[PDB]
RNA sequence: AAUUGAAGAGUUUGAUCAUGGCUCAGAUUGAACGCUGGCGGCAGGCCUAACACAUGCAAGUCGAACGGUAACAGGAAGAAGCUUGCUUCUUUGCUGACGAGUGGCGGACGGGUGAGUAAUGUCUGGGAAACUGCCUGAUGGAGGGGGAUAACUACUGGAAACGGUAGCUAAUACCGCAUAACGUCGCAAGACCAAAGAGGGGGACCUUCGGGCCUCUUGCCAUCGGAUGUGCCCAGAUGGGAUUAGCUAGUAGGUGGGGUAACGGCUCACCUAGGCGACGAUCCCUAGCUGGUCUGAGAGGAUGACCAGCCACACUGGAACUGAGACACGGUCCAGACUCCUACGGGAGGCAGCAGUGGGGAAUAUUGCACAAUGGGCGCAAGCCUGAUGCAGCCAUGCCGCGUGUAUGAAGAAGGCCUUCGGGUUGUAAAGUACUUUCAGCGGGGAGGAAGGGAGUAAAGUUAAUACCUUUGCUCAUUGACGUUACCCGCAGAAGAAGCACCGGCUAACUCCGUGCCAGCAGCCGCGGUAAUACGGAGGGUGCAAGCGUUAAUCGGAAUUACUGGGCGUAAAGCGCACGCAGGCGGUUUGUUAAGUCAGAUGUGAAAUCCCCGGGCUCAACCUGGGAACUGCAUCUGAUACUGGCAA
């Protein structure tokens, strides 16, 4: 199985790409909470089908543009 | 690098006899060992925790003939190696060629065997050595030389050794003159005046 | 401001001195002292005791 | 410079200049010639461009003068070109 | 060239060099991709004074790194032992 | 086995509790300064001006690519002698070789510095759209020509630097032509793309005696694959400030063209109006990053000197050229500031390479020796170069070790100080006696760092061929700067070798005299006004010791930013009170998921350093072998109680 990744959709603007906002849970390393942080990847989108709001599942691929390495691979699920 | 003032200015100090003359004769008509030394010798001395602690390390530093700087590597070398530290620390100090030297009875003193040591008048394992500070380990034959068998002060030294008692850890004699070191010699079997955690607190302050 | 300590000094003005730091407490804001025996703030003239303090030379035996 | 195989590298590098600057000058007459017979919209001049062009970048890629990728670049966006002219 | 060479180690007057293989552009005691082995010139008797990984040197050699001078005369006398 | 480790004290008050700061006791340093200073080992030594540089050296090599002969050797002839050829002398590149030149490789490494750089860098993990000289494996091919141009010759410009014109010559210099493929392009048909020879020996046959001809070594050129190196992308982490809140116009995306080795707004045209930011964007101030180092019980905190990895820079600001690799420390070009030469037209240079000079500063070293070793460049090789590196020089800068004597020795000697004047202390200390000689001084002997390489042979292969050559052994004579090395023996004699700080409490160690809130001490409490254990001197004592203190700096103590590990009624501290988005947290049962979580495995987490078990320098410092550790991260396989999601 290949390296991939799965988050939300916060905007659709962009022709052919998508933003998406990806949470993770790390453990602060001095304090020692489970904090939630989000990181937002530049996702390559063709034909454009996704909206702002879905859970959508991505995979790491070549650079695209200037801020677009990742891509979609399917929807998980629509909203 | 050696402590070489008055001698029994140290026992005086210490209220004990530190084995710092040959013992020919009792301390007691050389010095006055009840008294401390100087001018203020009979004022009665309310020592500290620290006091106590700081005469304890002096004492034992003094007996052996080691200094500061090289009695803190001991400390750290005891603390290192496991077990317990105060009797690890003794070991070590044991372990100086200087003191086995002293204790097989080639040396009147700790002073005449470290003399002996650095003379070159005395051999390990068949090796010249004269570090006063080697370490001897266990099984080890320490030897004196030939060219050095023939001075009175190893005589002396033999005949001023026998009316003391003998380490339980060694194996010496008069006619080949050599000692083999048994074992590493043991808390219980040091002298037990010598209170060693007062060190281990001094050094862990 | 430096403080000169010593039993007497003799620094007039536009003397070469160093200086170190450790302020005095009875004057107000002296925060530093000058090296006695440094560059020109000479030794103390007869000290037996601390002369490494006061740049004072071994007096002969 | 100051070093004698410094200068002799300063006048082999501005002869080996001169040289490449000349070879380097004909390669990319030879592909401007071709991409001016596209964008004038002529096929068969294009084409007999490429063909008189192909031999010289190749050559100069096995030379050194470019890279064989550089050369394989030319060749199919101006063959792609030919081929998207009719 | 990737080659086997020795990198000198220990303190004055008494070397001790580690038989490392390298790119030769690197400092003598700098960056290398594995260490095979260690030679003591003053070795005391009694004491395995020289080792190599003689597998790993072949390896090497197979993937076509070149052999130092020394390290070569040490293989020699390794494997006649 | 890879650890076993955690101290408090003073000070607010008439006194006591508590809160709370301030201060001291420890460890350490790239240290400086004061006093003092015997030896050795190992290490370290411009932290400031990335300020300016006199001077010498720090990158060359190859005659086995080439023309050639400037010099040397000088063999023949010829010079031409009585030396009958050891006369300078003339010719011959004839030979060994080799200045200068073409050409190949190196100069992009090694070495220095931390100015810039707060993330276009670094660390960790993961990738894809990639080049990669020398090295290596396989597959192949190496045919045939052409025109040059240095060198040199002649003329000639310039003060010089530096050229210019005409003529000639060689190549493994350069360019065609032939030949292509599993190579490029193309769907395919098909089209297209390269090369360089040199050296050693040899029969027989050719022989213009060049040489052909035959084998051998090596080099050349496609192409594919390995290894190394490098380029590129993503994620997390990587300082302070919000009294810096909005920033962005190729800006974000798309399409198409161009460009790179390679993906890419890398660049251009057009079309969309986006992109980032409260999980801190933008701006501002400092700053190289890491392994690690210091401290700490630990968590942390501070810092990244030496050593090693990465990056960046090379007088300042820019550019590209050659090159596999640079936008290039000792290369080019341009501009600029300095400095120097000039014939006034013009030129030259760049120590943050080693050493060194000036200056700055509290402060940091020799204008040394050698390529013997390790490594590097070139070379088939010898060999040449190497201020890398190995050593040595100066410095107590640090760590470690050793010595300055050992004992016996009361006449408790004198002297000194205190005295209650009776004595006590200095003090077995000295003197005296006997003994030893480490280290330093002198003399004698003497490891190891030395492997290789040179000559010849034996074998072995090769090949007609014992010939070369390539291995492998074999005997020979050698290769060490350090270096009068480490070390060992002998000499003569205690002989050449102890100081610094402190003594009111904290804090180990106490009395006299001088001074009289003065002189002064001081880290805090404080001390000093005529009996000062606190100032200064003396005796005595304490601590440490070739060091000892002061200062600077960090952590500790400080639970005094409290995650481990704090508080908020009155000591500082609950918003005046509510509502409420984001955010934090979430009652109870079943099912499912496997994110968190846990377990196991795999890959990495460089080496060194720390730690454990050992080994070697006479021990230690130091150097090493092996382990452990590197708390991490990425997958994969399980558990799924608890949290999370999902559905009831
Ligand atoms: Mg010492
Ligand atoms: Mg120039
Ligand atoms: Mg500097
Ligand atoms: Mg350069
Ligand atoms: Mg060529
Ligand atoms: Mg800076
Ligand atoms: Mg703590
Ligand atoms: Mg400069
Ligand atoms: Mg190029
Ligand atoms: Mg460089
Ligand atoms: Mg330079
Ligand atoms: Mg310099
Ligand atoms: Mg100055
Ligand atoms: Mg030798
Ligand atoms: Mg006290
Ligand atoms: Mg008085
Ligand atoms: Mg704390
Ligand atoms: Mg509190
Ligand atoms: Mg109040
Ligand atoms: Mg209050
Ligand atoms: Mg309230
Ligand atoms: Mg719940
Ligand atoms: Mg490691
Ligand atoms: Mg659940």
């Amino acid at each position: 199985k290949i390296r991939t990744l799965q988050g939300r959709v916060v905007s659709d603007k962009m022709e052919k790409s998508i933003v998406v906002a990806i949470e993770r849970f790390v453990k602060h390393p001095i304090y020692g909470k489970f904090i939630k942080r989000t990181t937002k990847l530049h996702v390559h989108d063709e034909n454009n089908e996704c909206g702002i709001g879905d859970v959508v599942e991505i995979r790491e691929c070549r650079p695209l543009s200037k801020t677009k390495s990742w891509t979609l691979v399917r929807v998980v699920e629509k909203a | 690098a050696r402590y070489l003032g008055p001698k029994l200015k140290l026992s005086r100090r210490e209220g004990t006899d530190l084995f710092l003359k040959s013992g020919v004769r009792a301390i007691d008509t050389k010095c006055k060992i009840e008294q401390a030394p100087g001018q203020h010798g009979a004022r009665k001395p309310r020592l500290s925790d620290y006091g106590v602690q700081l005469r304890e390390k002096q004492k034992v530093r003094r007996i052996y003939g080691v200094l500061e700087r090289q009695f803190r590597n001991y400390y750290k070398e005891a603390a290192r190696l496991k077990g317990n530290t105060g009797e690890n620390l003794l070991a070590l100090l044991e372990g100086r060629l200087d003191n086995v030297v002293y204790r097989m009875g080639f040396g009147a003193t700790r002073a005449e065997a470290r003399q002996l040591v650095s003379h070159k008048a005395i051999m390990v394992n068949g090796r010249v050595v004269n570090i006063a500070s080697y370490q001897v380990s266990p099984n080890d034959v320490v030897s004196i030389r030939e060219k050095a068998k023939k001075q009175s002060r190893v005589k002396a030294a033999l005949e001023l050794a026998e009316q003391r008692e003998k380490p339980t850890w060694l194996e010496v004699d008069a006619g080949k003159m050599e000692g083999t070191f048994k074992r590493k010699p043991e808390r219980s079997d040091l002298s037990a005046d010598i209170n060693e955690h007062l060190i281990v607190e001094l050094y862990s302050k | 401001t430096s403080y000169i300590g010593g039993e007497g000094h003799n620094l007039q003005e536009h003397s070469v001195i160093l200086i170190r730091g450790g302020r005095v407490k009875d004057l107000p804001g002296v925060r530093y002292h000058t090296v006695r025996g440094a560059l020109d703030c000479s030794g103390v003239k007869d000290r037996k005791q601390a002369r490494s303090k006061y740049g004072v030379k071994r007096p002969k035996a | 410079a100051n070093i004698k195989s410094a200068k002799k590298r300063a006048i082999q590098s501005e002869k080996a200049r001169k040289h490449n600057a000349s070879r380097r000058s004909m390669m990319r007459t030879f592909i401007k010639k071709v991409y001016a017979a596209i964008e004038a919209g002529d096929k068969a001049a294009a084409q007999k461009a490429f063909n008189e062009m192909q031999p010289i970048v190749d050559r100069q890629a096995a030379k050194g003068l470019i890279h064989k990728n550089k050369a394989a670049r030319h060749k199919a966006n101006l063959t792609a070109q030919i081929n998207k002219l009719a | 060239m990737v080659t086997i060479r020795l990198a000198r180690h220990g303190a004055k007057k008494r070397p001790f060099y580690q038989v490392v293989v390298a790119d030769s552009r690197n400092a003598r005691n700098g960056r290398f991709i594995e260490r095979v082995g260690f030679f003591n010139p003053i070795a005391s008797e009694k004491e395995e004074g020289t080792r190599l990984d003689l597998d790993r040197i072949a390896h090497w050699v197979g993937q076509g790194a070149t052999i130092s001078d020394r390290v070569a005369a040490l293989i020699k006398e390794v494997n006649k032992a």
